[PDB]
RNA sequence: UACAACAUGUU
RNA sequence: GAAGCUGGUCAAACUUGGUCAUUUAGAGGAAGUAAAAGUCGUAACAAGGUUUCCGUAGGUGAACCUGCGGAAGGAUCAU
RNA sequence: AGGAUAGUGGCCUACCAUGGUUUCAACGGGUAACGGGGAAUAAGGGUUCGAUUCCGGAGAGGGAGCCUGAGAAACGGCUACCACAUCCAAGGAAGGCAGCAGGCGCGCAAAUUACCCAAUCCCGACACGGGGAGGUAGUGACAAUAAAUAACGAUACAGGUUGUAAUUGGAAUGAGUACAAUGUAAAUACCUUAACGAGGAACAAUUGGAGGGCAAGUCUGGUGCCAGCAGCCGCGGUAAUUCCAGCUCCAAAAGCGUAUAUUAAAGUUGUUGCAGUUAAAAAGCUCGUAGUUGAACCUUGGGCUUGGCUGGCCGGUCCUGGACCCAGCCGAGCCUUUCCUUCUGGCCAGGACUUUUACUUUGAAAAAAUUAGAGUGUUCAAAGCAGGCCUUUGCUCGAAUAUAUUAGCAUGGAAUAAUAGAAUAGGACGUUAUGGUUCUAUUUUGUUGGUUUCUAGGACCAUCGUAAUGAUUAAUAGGGACGGUCGGGGGUAUCAGUAUUCAGUUGUCAGAGGUGAAAUUCUUGGAUUUACUGAAGACUAACUACUGCGAAAGCAUUUACCAAGGACGUUUUCAUUAAUCAAGAACGAAAGUUAGGGGAUCGAAGAUGAUCAGAUACCGUCGUAGUCUUAACCAUAAACUAUGCCGACUAGGGAUCGGUUGUUGUUCUUUUAUUGACGCAAUCGGCACCUUACGAGAAAUCAAAGUCUUUGGGUUCUGGGGGGAGUAUGGUCGCAAGGCUGAAACUUAAAGGAAUUGACGGAAG
RNA sequence: GGGUAAACGGCGGGAGUAACUAUGACUCUCUUAAGGUAGCCAAAUGCCUCGUCAUCUAAUUAGUGACGCGCAUGAAUGGAU
RNA sequence: GAUAAGGGAAGUCGGCAAAAUAGAUCCGUAACUUCGGGAUAAGGAUUGGCUCUAAGGAUCGGUAACGAUCAACUUAGAACUGGUACGGACAAGGGGAAUCUGACUGUCUAAUUAAAACAUAGCAUUG
């Protein structure tokens, strides 16, 4: 019984099959596709920098009702453009367009958080300050 | 079709124990068999048993004390180093002080402190505690 | 159970227990021989052979009335058939099967239990070729199936 | 015989 | 015994054609997904008001309808 | 065979042969691949990382070719070309930082164009010179070790003997600075240290949190589904413990948070060790090669002697051990028909022999570093491999020890699983059985080179001489035969049957049809309705069921023929021929396709009447394909028992179909047999059913979905949260419709299963 | 009075309507024998017209690919391949 | 009827006209397809003379697998050789990517139109 072969010699269809199903499996499908070199925008970096485009609100989804506060980047190694989260209270007056910002992951190894969709990174610095420096009033906006 | 009679004999064996039966017909019999009955029964774990001769192949009907909570093989028959019992007996046997993993050895089949003893390895076979 | 069905049935001949002639038979090891060869000589097959001797001569199996088998005194005196008689019959099977056939090409079934025949014999060719019962290169061919059976 | 649908979000 | 010469040998490089791998632009077209309160109907869930579903073939703004053959996961374990 | 090389070799050449690798995965493609020593995690088994302190390889912008030399296809050597790049008086010339430092670029991502040969060590003609090798400092929150930011009194308090309070003093000191020496090649720093060096001891600790997971507020103010928070569940709509702040509190602290990859948690990759009736998942069904796996059986029992260890009567107790005894374990030798190669020296040292393997034991050997681990007051520790003493002309322990082992080489065992043997005997032993030949040969007439068989030894060829002369059961595995049957199993002809439609003849007159109710429609040219005859195609009612057969799809009128099949019965036969199966094949409802033939009836599409808000729907009337058949395609279904196949075992009962075996107060032949039916007990096979819950399960339920953490009989296939999606793409099959194979991006916190309570139903009572 | 389109042939207008706008799945009404279906297209068939967009070129009333309320495409007056 | 430096369709309504290709042997050959084709696709190499060598047979005569006698031009290879020539004259395809259109072979306006026209097989209708 147990649907799997027991005998002695048999080595190679146990090891074939696990190898076979281990493709099922979404971790060891990813890093042998190499889908992190080929399709994701930060290429398998775990932060990118990028120019912002365009400052952009998003509808919050059900049940919750606000609008939250992104900007459009396009990323500088490869001219990918991605939507990044500004995350603090008043921190989208930091950053403008055509300043140069490091995005970071969104927590969640390339999905959304939140009430947030579609966005998948974050805001870490502007023309070279980190935001939670700039919103504590701990350094200045250089110029 | 029929590919272990050992492990048909211990599955009968356990069956019947677990029915309350006191005695169990095992169909075919073969040396291994024997061997393997006489290992439990050495042990007290089972009683008389008998060989019927049909010039065939043999049945045995074994007289079963209700000592005996479980008989199985470990098929295949793993090779098994000497200092590699040490993890058969972890994994199969309910202590550290009762209980036997059956070995076929060169010397012959034994359980494994018999085996300690003679410093013999070999194949692993089976299982009673 | 059967090999080309679901069918699982026992029905088969028990062999007795005691190895030895019964007392109340009397006939020459060397008269029983000579019936076999008889027999053979005006053509049966092993099978057919001991149905005669155990129905009208008391033979029940001339293994313990000869202390050997019918088909191995057949060999030992020249009366081999040059096909086992397994195989003879499949074969003649399969070839009543494919003259039939050649008629009623819409009867599917009988195409189906040609195929299962054919298997049968080309494993048990495959058997005798091993044992060396048969040439290295023999081979069963539907276009000469009907010589082996003629 | 006939009978369609009931805005969002909770505590 | 220098330049140089003859014939070979290894063979860079270029031109053309083939081939394999990876990336990539595009009018237009056809999808997918996401997004508090827009429109049309009401197909499913109760026999959901024509029981539901599967395969196949037509038809139709849309859900869907109809033919043929299956299933009960039926609304019948039963005369 | 040659040439070439330092040398072997298709390394190259000439001639010749047709070989070499491959589902036990060759060849090809990808690698965001230099390999290993090693690293992290770590019950075990595993998973992941290793450019990088050591070892091996390769390269010096890209290729190629060379000189010199012992050694290079060298690049801080040459030659050429390509690409880069420099100077110029325009003729020409000079290049190679993947060496150190430094610059530009690239990017999330990485330090000084410093000092020096003092140490390690290398090179040279060399004790002397050189070395960006190396060492020293600079930068340096990669990682790691230790370790401040305060300590103690008295007054007033207070408590129930000090656990607790503000304001009252005196000390303590290292951060910092700096003589000095030391440290060093010279410095810097450490360490020692003179003088300095603390009350807000401002010489002032931060980073994240305070609804739950998860430790710590319903305190205050602000905002009012906004702004924002929130990994997840959620918070926020005018009393927010969740946002922005203040206070207070919590956690870790010279560190804390964030992002990405990865490990454990994950028995969510499962060999150990998952799941597949309904949650994802048994191929529609059979055949079948590779793979995996495969019934039992061949020296078993007995006796004597004897070595070593454990506990006990002797006790002998100083944990030590003693004749012998009670036991137990592990060894060795002979005998039992006795396996162990055979002969020569005479328990080692020689010739001639040797069926192959897997498996397991034991050894040699196996770079350091790293791991584990013994020693050792680096002030502790990380570390290092040092160090310690009687005090100097010195002495002294050390720098352990384990792990390595898949493969290879040695080595005991002979169970387990294989492998070969004597069957048309071409079979084993004859040593001292005889002969014929022939070969190799010592001893020889030893004075040098000759003979041939008695001769020594192989080696052939016969005759004869011994032997117990030589073949395992036939498996409640399989295959085959034989006997009587049993089937709506298949195929081909053949016989029915009513019904429907359409007719042609007969007769009467106002309607007929259809529905919940109508209308389209047909009707005095008589519609509908009645009787007779006839023509078409289908279909096979009633019998007909918890019944049969078939691999499945399916299969139902009579009869005959054809070949096939399960089960049963058998004291017939072979002897492992078997199970499951990638690849590869047969069949496969309905619908659909092609061409003929038929086209009664129903009837997709279409036309049309109603209902309706609208219904191009349900309902009514027609009606084209189709429905049927022949010859070919198509290959899919809720193709379902949503339950793979083979095998074994586990609990009670009553029926039923087929076969066989024993048997009556019954019906039928005849009232009587070798009648048939029926009735009563046993069995083998089936389709099923009932009770219980052994045991299983999330439960529904299950005699299998049981014998599964007490996890292992054999084997094939499938699944890994929901979607995107059975989509795109490539391939392949098809006339087409389509079938098979079959991703990814992206998106998302549930989707889902079984059951409970309630509510609801154009559901029942 | 009935049948017949692989006979000749034919195969529509006007209003409103979606939470930016725009468009109009949706609705109403007039009317026909039927109101152009499947396809195809500035085509040897499109006036406006050298239509608009893309491609091809240094530059294209040419070519090709698209789009389609198409003066006046379209199914054996055979449609599309 | 010829040739022409450099350019190479800028000429022209338009490559009209002309040029370029061309035999044979070997190599290599895409989309698409009614599986028959497309195809000489595309696109490469070779070719003289001379002196040789090898292979491919017939009839006689007895392991005859041989000896003797006779005989036709095909194919393949080698050496040598030249102002690199050599299908040396002659003879002799240019090719590719698409659109429109008629399926194809075929036929007609003798004396201005050869086509997309006519015919055709196939399909359908009528008596
Ligand atoms: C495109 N996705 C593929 C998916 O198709 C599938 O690939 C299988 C592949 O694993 C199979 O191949 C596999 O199984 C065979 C076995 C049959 O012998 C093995 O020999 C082989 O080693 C093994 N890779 C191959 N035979 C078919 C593919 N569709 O699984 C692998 C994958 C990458 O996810
Ligand atoms: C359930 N079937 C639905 C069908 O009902 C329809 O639903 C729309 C829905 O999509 C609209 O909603 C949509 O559009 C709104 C907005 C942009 O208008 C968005 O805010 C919202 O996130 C989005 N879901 C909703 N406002 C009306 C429904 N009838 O949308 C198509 C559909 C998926 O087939
Ligand atoms: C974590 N704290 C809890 C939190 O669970 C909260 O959740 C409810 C939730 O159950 C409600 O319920 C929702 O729950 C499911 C699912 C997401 O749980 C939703 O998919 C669905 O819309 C709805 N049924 C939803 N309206 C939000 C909160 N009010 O219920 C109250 C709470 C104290 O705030």
């Amino acid at each position: 019984g147990k649907g799997k072969p027991r005998g002695l010699n048999s080595a190679r269809k146990l090891r074939v099959h696990r190898r076979n199903n281990r493709w099922a499996d979404q971790a060891y499908k990813a890093r042998l596709l190499g889908t992190a070199f080929k399709s994701s925008p930060f290429g398998g970096s775990s932060h990118a920098k990028g120019i912002v485009l365009e400052k952009i609100g998003i509808e919050s989804k059900q049940p919750n009702s606000a609008i939250r506060k992104c900007v459009r980047v396009q990323l500088i190694k490869n001219g990918k453009k991605v939507t990044a989260f500004v995350p603090n209270d008043g921190c989208l007056n930091f950053v403008d367009e055509n300043d140069e910002v490091l995005l970071a992951g969104f927590g969640r190894r390339g999905k959304a958080k939140g009430d947030i969709p579609g966005v998948r990174f974050k805001v870490v610095k502007v023309s070279g300050v980190s935001l939670l420096a700039l919103w504590k009033e701990k350094k200045e906006k250089p110029r | 079709t029929r590919t272990s009679v050992l492990a048909d004999a211990l599955n009968a064996i356990n069956n019947a124990e677990k029915t309350g039966k006191r005695q169990v017909l095992i169909r075919p019999s073969s040396k291994v068999i024997i061997k393997f009955l006489t290992v439990m029964q050495k042990h007290g774990y089972i009683g008389e048993f008998e060989y019927i001769d049909d010039h065939r192949s043999g049945k045995i009907v074994v007289q079963l004390n209700g000592r005996l909570n479980k008989c199985g093989v470990i098929q295949p028959r793993f090779n098994v180093k000497i200092n590699d019992i040490e993890r058969w007996t972890d994994n199969l046997l309910p202590a550290r002080q009762f209980g036997y993993v059956i070995l076929t050895t060169s010397a012959g089949i034994m359980d494994h402190e018999e085996a300690r003893r003679k410093h013999v390895s070999g194949k692993i076979l089976g299982f009673v505690y | 159970g059967r090999m080309h069905s679901s069918g699982k049935g026992i029905s088969s001949s028990a062999l007795p227990y005691s190895r030895n002639a019964p007392s109340w038979f009397k006939l020459s090891s060397d008269d029983v021989v000579e019936q076999i060869i008889k027999y053979a000589r005006k053509g049966l097959t092993p099978s057919q052979i001991g149905v005669i001797l155990r129905d009208a001569h008391g033979v029940s199996q001339a293994k313990v009335v000869t202390g050997n088998k019918i088909l191995r005194i057949l060999k030992s005196n020249g009366l081999a058939p040059e096909i086992p008689e397994d195989l003879y019959y499949l074969i003649k099977k399969a070839v009543s099967v494919r003259k039939h056939l050649e008629k009623n090409r819409k009867d599917k079934d009988s195409k189906f239990r040609l195929i299962l025949i054919e298997s049968r014999i080309h494993r048990l060719a495959r058997y005798y070729r091993t044992v060396a019962v048969l040439p290295p290169n023999w081979k069963y061919e539907s276009a000469t199936a009907s010589a082996l059976v003629a």
